[PDB]
């Protein structure tokens, strides 16, 4: 008999080509969400600094009424 | 038969140029490379402890 190592009846195909999923929410939508999150941070910054100026005027009233 | 590389230009469609400019100004495919190497971070490492497990051989 013959007992080499033969290819056993043919072998299935091996993938042989590039494959790129290329996703990632192309520049329109992600550009938009970047500017939108930036605007959200701006508006919260505006509100908090106005409240902070209120508090700073109260501390000014403290130093004024203390002084004499 | 010859299957050659890079005979193509980035076409001047507005969506093509804004996606390439978003690649530039927002470092996107760089972050895709970061995601690739983190995918190899969470793998199980292919090492062998030598002085207790010697490496494989042949007859």
């Amino acid at each position: 008999v013959k007992q080499d190592m033969p290819p056993v009846g043919g072998y299935g195909p091996i993938d042989y080509k590039r494959n790129l999923p290329r996703r990632g929410l192309s520049g329109y939508s992600m550009f938009a969400v970047g500017i939108g999150a930036l605007l959200f941070g701006y508006w919260s910054m505006m509100r908090w600094n106005r409240e902070r100026r209120r508090l700073q005027i109260e501390d000014f009233e403290a130093r004024i009424a203390l002084m004499p | 038969t010859y299957k050659y590389v890079n005979l193509r230009e980035p076409s001047m469609d507005m969506k093509s140029v804004t996606d390439r400019a978003a690649q530039t100004l927002l470092w996107t495919e760089l972050i895709r490379g970061l995601g690739m190497t983190l995918s190899y971070l969470f793998r199980e490492p292919a090492t062998i402890n030598y002085p207790f497990e010697k490496g494989p051989l042949s007859p």
